[PDB]
């Protein structure tokens, strides 16, 4: 029903650097219902951000999502050595719900 | 702690049925809880399987699996069950549960837990 | 005592359709005779429980004003209509002051209201954001939003639909099966007498 496309395909910064992703749908668009997670090479993905202002227990303060249209912003202050994962984004607003492509950071 | 703990590795061949299961620990899905399940494969992209709430009972399925699959929830011992049929050998991935924290009043709108995940083969 | 009037406790026990749990109607009972040998005489009822009068001696007292509430519950909640319970139905659905005066009558239905096909109308309320005072009743079916952030519309993510449909069947054991459940609330020797028959002799 809705497809989220994710870019960059891959990003490499020095370690210290800001950076960014975008992921964007096609159809009709909410706002709140949007969360990012990442996923450790093999172990469950784990909840980053969601709502685009609250984020989840734990969480240090350096990570910040934003977007209110068609396309939704991840951005990350600084990438420490165990901040290199994979990203995906989720919606629960429309109709079933679909996960994202997948994004990968390098150093 | 808050935690949720899945069945085993599974084993199946094509054709017949499986049934996997996931309860928490030091947990209750209460009445508000809700309960989605995704399947995954060896690092590929996240599938989505489909949610029910513990309360209503209400479910919702994708479309892709309207036919053959079940998810069952039971509040006496707080457990989630899926059901497979007519497995088939490119079936072979990972399939979670995750659901957030929730207690009787009001709660979360992220799907914070996650399981740990159990690999099923089939050939 | 002549006696000529008559209460009309027949139309509340021989309705063909009771109400629904968190719609209860409630009946007012004025300017009659009530005679209670026709109601504690018949045979299935299940327990009539009684708290400000002795069952007995209901027929040697006038009453100012009385009131019959009847409904529908599963046969394991009959419990929590006594007053000072606290439950899912005791607490959203209907409840009990802690003063109560008046009492109630409970008889199992199952042969009447089940049906084998699948009765879907019978509900009650699931979700509410406070708990109800004593003879409250409410009808609106707002969505209810759960999560933090503000909900409308139609149904999803932490909006359910507050009401769900009891399952009615006769293969269901003991517990499940529905009972019958009339309750009657009066006051005593405040006012005019308004409800009394003839005392025997």
């Amino acid at each position: 029903e809705i497809v989220l496309t994710q870019s960059p395909g891959t990003l490499s910064l020095s370690p210290g650097d800001r950076a960014t992703l975008s992921c964007r749908a096609s159809q009709s668009v909410r706002i709140s219902y949007l969360a990012w997670y990442q996923q450790k090479p093999g172990q469950a993905p784990r909840l980053l951000i969601s709502g685009s202002s609250s984020r989840a227990t734990g969480i240090p303060d350096r990570f910040s999502a934003s977007g209110s249209g068609t396309d939704f912003t991840l951005t990350i202050s600084r990438l420490e050595p165990e901040d290199f994962a994979v990203y995906y984004c989720q919606q629960y607003a429309n109709s079933p719900w679909t996960f994202g492509q997948g994004t990968k950071v390098e150093v | 702690q808050m935690q949720l703990v899945q069945s085993g590795p599974e084993v199946k061949k094509p054709g017949t049925s499986v049934k996997v299961s996931c309860k928490a620990s030091g947990f209750t899905f209460t009445d508000v809880s809700s309960l989605q399940w995704v399947r995954q494969a060896r690092g590929q992209r996240l599938e989505w399987i489909g949610w029910t709430v513990v309360g209503t009972g209400n479910t919702n399925y994708a479309p892709r699996f309207q036919e053959r699959v079940t998810i069952t929830t039971d509040k006496s011992t707080s457990t989630a069950y899926m059901e497979l049929s007519s497995l088939r050998s490119e079936d072979t991935a990972v399939y979670y549960c995750a659901a957030p924290f929730c207690s009787e009043t009001s709660c979360s709108d992220g799907f914070d837990l996650w399981g740990q995940g159990t690999k099923v083969t089939v050939s | 005592p002549n006696i000529t009037n008559l209460c009309p406790f027949d139309e509340v026990f021989n309705a063909t359709r009771f109400a629904s749990v968190y719609a209860w109607n409630r009946k007012r009972i004025s300017n009659c005779v009530a005679d209670y040998s026709v109601l504690y005489n018949l045979a299935p009822f299940f327990t009539f429980k009684c708290y400000g009068v002795s069952p007995t001696k209901l027929n040697d007292l006038c009453f100012t004003n009385v009131y019959a509430d009847s409904f529908v519950i599963r046969g394991d909640e009959v419990r929590q209509i006594a007053p000072g319970q606290t439950g899912k139905i005791a607490d959203y659905n209907y409840k009990l002051p802690d003063d109560f005066t008046g009492c109630v009558i409970a008889w199992n239905s199952n042969n009447l209201d089940s049906k084998v096909g699948g009765n879907y109308n019978y509900l009650y309320r699931l979700f509410r954001k406070s708990n109800l005072k004593p003879f409250e009743r409410d009808i609106s079916t707002e969505i209810y939003q759960a999560g933090n952030k503000p909900c409308n519309g139609v149904a999803g993510f932490n909006c359910y639909f507050p009401l769900r449909s009891y399952s009615f069947r006769p293969t269901y054991g003991v517990g499940h099966q529905p009972y019958r459940v009339v309750v009657l609330s009066f006051e005593l020797l405040h006012a005019p007498a308004t409800v009394c028959g003839p005392k025997k002799s």
